[PDB]
């Protein structure tokens, strides 16, 4: 997990330039962050995108779209890579409802 | 095998595979440009001690 959280860290300030020039938030501001514990390790580079979802939401401010949930690693650049164990995960998330 | 990755000779357990032994960045070099730190590996693959 510090592997893919200073991965997305450098990957969210370069995907910031890349799109929004004017914006200096990642390239330049503190940011103390929390991922709740719980997950197996081997899975968690599967929240590494959702941490970038996080961080850029903040880094613009913008509340993310209601009801939806996304989990994949990232390698600096954005490509997603296969994660196991789809079918406890999709059963779990159907219980709460989440649709997306 | 574009670079980063090879094919390389394993004598398994039964007979031998051409295991495609795979290497690449992990985490960006720039941690800082006058950064002395060194690249501290994280193997895997069901690593040993020795």
């Amino acid at each position: 997990m510090k592997e893919s959280a200073r991965i997305a860290y450098t990957f969210a300030r370069a995907f910031l330039m890349q799109h929004a020039p004017a914006n200096d938030y990642l390239v330049t501001s503190h940011i103390h962050l929390h991922v709740p514990e719980g997950a197996t390790p081997k899975d968690g580079p599967s929240a590494g995108c959702t941490i970038v979802t996080a961080l850029l939401s903040l880094a613009m401010g913008r509340p993310v779209r209601q009801n939806l949930a996304m989990t994949g690693e990232v390698s600096l650049t954005g490509k997603i890579l296969p994660v196991g164990g789809i079918k406890e995960k999709t059963i779990a998330a159907k219980r709460a409802g989440v649709t997306c | 095998t574009p670079p980063g990755v090879v094919m390389g000779l394993a004598w398994t357990a039964m007979g031998g595979s051409t295991l495609f032994v795979e290497t690449s960045l992990r985490r960006p070099q720039d941690k800082d440009a006058k950064g002395d730190k060194d690249g501290s590996l994280e193997v895997t693959g069901q690593l040993g001690e020795v």
